[PDB]
């Protein structure tokens, strides 16, 4: 019945009472680094997501696989939560241990409206993960083509961008 | 799991993405479920499972590495 379970389940009164004790650390991750905010986002618990954000939860926290809350909301198709996270300055191109961004997961799982919203907010379609796969190329064809069209008309360049980060080339 | 070359029902769909198959398409049968090759992959890294070994969490399939990182 810890805070992580309450967030997964969307037990708003319990979460609110837990947060009322300022000795509790609302950013602290569980055994695999999932914060309260990660769980509420993953499971679609909109009211709890909002409560966490407005009480000061850090938006770009990372779990043990370097997923952010936005990766999880996108992956699980929670459209309103995606929008709330972006409003509160979530990094739309955040990068997990595999080089995947939130759009990779929205595409892979056919969360079409989330994927479209992400591109409408500027999410890059051409950025390869660590294994050379661009996010839109995880989608089925109708979505895949549509997102490239939407991105072009929003002024993106479609040139493939091989993966790089500060540690990639020693 | 086993690789097959599809010649089945028009109604047949991939267990993961719900899309259909082409005649002669190389697919995967895992425990009676059919998958596209690009769909019988880890939900976290999108790669093939080493030695075909996967671990489920809430109806998604993960490789050992990602299962151990996130859910074990
Ligand atoms: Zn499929
Ligand atoms: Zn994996």
């Amino acid at each position: 019945d810890d805070i992580f379970t309450q967030c997964r389940e969307g037990n708003a009164v319990a979460v609110r009472l837990w947060l009322d004790n300022t000795e509790n650390d609302l950013n602290q991750g569980d055994d695999h680094g999932f914060s309260p905010l990660h769980w509420a986002c993953r499971e679609g618990r909109s009211a709890v997501v909002e409560m966490l954000i407005m009480r000061g939860a850090r938006i770009n926290v990372m779990n043990r696989g370097d997923d952010t809350p936005l990766h999880l909301a996108a992956s699980h198709g929670h459209r309103d939560i995606v929008q709330k996270l972006l409003q509160y300055k979530a990094d739309i191109n955040a990068v997990n241990e595999h080089g995947n961004v939130p759009l990779h997961y929205a595409c892979f799982w056919g969360q079409d409206q989330v994927a479209e919203d992400l591109v409408a907010n500027g999410a890059l379609v051409s950025i390869c993960n660590k294994y050379g796969e661009m996010p839109v190329d995880k989608a089925k064809a109708p979505l895949r083509e549509l997102l490239r069209e939407r991105a072009e008309k929003m002024g993106q360049n479609l040139n493939r961008i091989p993966y790089k980060d500060t540690f990639w080339k020693g | 799991s086993e690789n097959l070359y599809f010649q089945g029902s028009a109604s047949a769909t991939c267990e993961r993405c719900k899309g259909g198959f082409a005649p002669a398409e190389k697919i995967v049968n895992s425990n009676g479920e059919l998958y596209h090759e690009q769909c019988f992959v880890c939900a976290q890294c999108f790669q093939q499972f080493p030695e075909g070994l996967f671990y489920e969490f809430e109806g998604r399939k993960y490789c050992e590495h990602d299962f151990q990182m996130l859910f074990a």
